[PDB]
């Protein structure tokens, strides 16, 4: 029904997708909570005791 | 008889390799469906090409 490639247009925002799927790692890992030696909780899933 | 008396469930069989089809009867439409302009039935070959829905 249409004539644009939709292949190359999936393939090149499949490689842009995993550029924005670093960054958003780094800003979860930055913002993480150190418990006890090595034991780095994301914030979202902490605990009240945890984050204390 | 009391000759040599081969068994009921020892006789052979054979089948076949050539198997038959069902008739169909291919199409009474068949001479009136061209892609002229005087035909009955008129076909059109333009999204054969580039494009369209």
């Amino acid at each position: 029904r249409t004539e644009i490639d939709v292949m190359n247009a999936a393939k090149q925002s499949l490689t842009r997708y995993f550029g924005e799927l670093l960054r958003d790692d780094i800003i979860e890992a930055l913002g993480s909570v150190v418990t006890t030696g090595d034991t780095t909780v994301n914030y979202g899933s902490a605990s009240a005791a945890n984050r204390n | 008889m009391a000759d040599f008396s081969l068994a009921t469930a020892s006789q052979r069989k054979e089948w076949s390799n050539k198997a038959h089809m069902e008739y169909v009867r291919r199409s009474r439409f068949a001479p009136y469906i061209r892609n002229t302009e005087n035909s009955i039935f008129q076909g059109y070959s333009d999204l054969e090409k580039r494009a369209g829905d």
